[PDB]
């Protein structure tokens, strides 16, 4: 038909509430689904268009308001979660250039061209003021702090390899040197140990 | 008579409006309402009232 | 905004036409009860009248989805209940040999309405509809496209046609 993704324009008027939740669903369920592919089943129509609502959602956070930071965690962490997991899988599903590599080719391009630390950035900052705090760091959010901090580190990592074979270089590896350290990421290790922060900060660098 | 026919049918009868209906739809300076109209009787009579037919 | 209650009037004005014109062609009513069209060519009238009043009284499926457009009421189950109202009416009248008679005259019939409402979807819901009519005329003899050339002739483009044919 003509282009329209539904959920898009629902959930993007407002975020507090209850459409935090049906977003957060579909993320979920999104996020699976890539998963499933991994078992395989008709991948290449669903699976390019999950790539565009986790990307529009993932540049679209900056501006959104959240119902907290917590749950703010929770959604960056699994967005990030599904476009890291798209780029690895690609390879080893089989019929013949893939399924997923239009999912995944989409992922690069977008980063590669008009691009927006921030969303990055902003990971990056919460995870370096987080409260040093025993209870209700509980662990829960300690670990989705360390969470969507690792996963957000592994996956700018997965783009900086990616982007050399290609060539793209550039502007993400400038902005993660102007990020990089250089100050905050070599700050990050200090916080926790790597409880949770310092190998993949390091790793990154 | 054109809105209802039944009375033209009624006096005249049905050969005749045909007839007549027939005259209308190819008479010229008609309006298009009428001319189609008379068309539609002529072809199909009137709806689920007079039928337009072959008896044996 | 005169322009905007001019326009509305003369909507409403001409479903009443449209209800006067069927009422002399209905059988089902009296000459002596006159005082309907005395109403009807007096005053324009409120659209729940129309509707409830006449509309549903004298069966004028047509009327009814026509005047709900000018409403603007989007309950897609009341449009649609309204929707097999008419198909099923026009069944009664049928009978067989006219196929192709009927076939004409539902295709008139669609039209005619069918240009009315087709700028809006929600009572022309082009998506619903185009299966509707197909299984409703399945119970008849069929030629292809005899389904598709009502909506094209209805004022449907082909594009629009097309890509919901396609989902």
């Amino acid at each position: 038909m003509n282009a329209g993704g539904y959920g898009n324009l629902l959930m993007n008027s407002e975020q507090p509430q209850g459409e935090y939740g049906v977003t957060i669903a579909f993320l979920r369920l999104i996020t699976t689904l890539v998963k499933g592919q991994l078992g395989s089943t008709q991948s290449q129509g669903l699976v390019p268009c999950v790539m565009f609502v986790l990307k529009e959602m993932l540049p679209s956070y900056h501006k959104w308001r959240y119902n907290s930071h917590g749950v703010r965690e929770q959604i960056g962490c699994l967005i990030l979660e599904l476009i890291h997991a798209i780029l690895n899988l690609c390879h080893e599903t089989d019929l013949h250039s893939s399924h997923t590599p239009s999912l995944q080719f989409l992922c690069i391009c977008s980063l590669a061209y008009t691009e927006a630390g921030q969303t990055v950035i902003n990971i990056m900052g919460i995870g370096v003021d987080t409260i040093d705090m025993v209870m209700a760091a509980g662990q829960g959010q300690g670990q989705l702090l360390i969470k969507t901090v690792k996963l957000a580190f592994s996956v700018t990592n997965n783009v900086i390899r990616l982007k050399p074979p290609s060539n793209v270089v550039s502007p993400l590896e400038q902005a993660l040197s102007q990020h990089g350290a250089g100050n905050n990421l070599i700050a990050v290790l200090a916080k926790y140990i790597y409880p949770a922060l310092p190998r993949l900060a390091i790793q990154l660098l | 008579l054109l809105v209802e026919i039944e009375r033209f049918f009624k006096l005249h009868q049905e050969d005749q409006a045909c007839a007549t209906c027939l005259i209308l739809a190819c008479s010229t300076c008609d309006r298009e309402v009428s001319a189609w109209a008379t068309r539609a009787f002529f072809r199909y009579g009137g709806e689920a009232q007079m039928r337009f037919t072959t008896l044996p | 905004e005169f322009l905007h209650e001019l326009e509305e009037k003369m909507e409403v004005a001409r479903i009443q036409l449209q209800i006067q014109e069927t009422l002399q062609r209905q059988y089902s009513h009296h000459s002596s009860v006159q005082d309907a069209v005395s109403q009807l060519d007096s005053e324009l009238m409120d659209i729940t009248k129309l509707y409830g009043e006449f509309a549903d009284p004298f069966k004028l499926a047509e009327c009814k989805l026509a005047i709900i457009h000018c409403a603007g009421y989007s309950d897609p189950i009341l449009v649609q209940t309204l929707w097999q109202d008419i198909i099923e009416k026009e069944l009664s009248d049928s009978v067989t040999l006219s196929s192709s008679d009927r076939m004409h005259a539902l295709s008139l019939k669609i039209v005619l309405l069918g240009k009315i409402y087709a700028g809006t979807p929600r009572f022309f819901p082009l998506d619903f509809i185009v299966q509707f009519l197909e299984q409703q005329v399945c119970t008849l003899n069929w030629d292809v496209g005899f389904v598709i050339q009502t909506m094209n002739e209805i004022g449907v483009p082909l594009p629009r046609l097309l890509e919901v044919y396609d989902q």
